[PDB]
């Protein structure tokens, strides 16, 4: 469970926003995994 | 002077705390987040008695008045 | 116990591990001329050397 959560926390780190930065400069989402159908 | 002095140190703060890995990743994607150009305000900030037209001006005191007002506006904005 | 040089079992802690790394790796490479202290960035930064 800790391993699973550590993964979820790692996905919140700033490093993962690089794409979002670039796509806006010259032109999923944490929480989706918790959206239960 | 006060205006650019506050902006200079606000940018410095935001730059000092910006994640390093994110910087490198933005660089590798041709979207480099540019570093703040260094400046030289320290000597101006140290001026306690500027001789002008007979008056003795405390430049430090005047700047502090503006910079202090800038700090409060920043905090007021964030909230 | 992780704040000590050794835990209650005489095993290395993160304190001992990091202490060794910062000295034998990071600071050592500063002396080798590959890294420099940037007071501007409040951090040690890699230099563009042949390393
Ligand atoms: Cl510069």
């Amino acid at each position: 469970i800790c391993t699973e959560q550590c993964t979820l926390s790692d996905q919140l780190l700033p490093k993962h926003c690089a794409k979002t930065i670039s796509q806006a400069v010259n032109k999923e989402k944490p929480g989706v995994e918790s959206m239960r159908k | 002077l006060a205006d650019q002095i506050f902006a200079y140190y606000k940018v410095m703060a935001g730059s000092l705390l910006l994640d390093k890995r994110l910087r490198s990743e933005c660089k590798n994607q041709g979207a480099t987040i540019h570093l703040p150009p260094s400046n030289r305000y320290e000597t101006l900030l140290k001026q306690r008695h500027v001789q002008l037209l007979g008056r003795s001006i405390d430049l430090n005191r005047l700047i502090t008045q503006r910079v202090s007002a800038a700090m409060y506006k920043s905090l007021e904005l964030a909230i | 116990q992780q704040t000590q040089h050794l835990d209650s079992h005489g095993e290395p802690t993160i304190t001992s591990l990091y202490t060794n790394w910062y000295l034998e790796t990071l600071l050592r490479q500063v002396s080798n001329g590959h890294i420099a202290y940037f007071p501007a960035m409040k951090a040690f930064v890699n230099l563009p050397t042949e390393n």
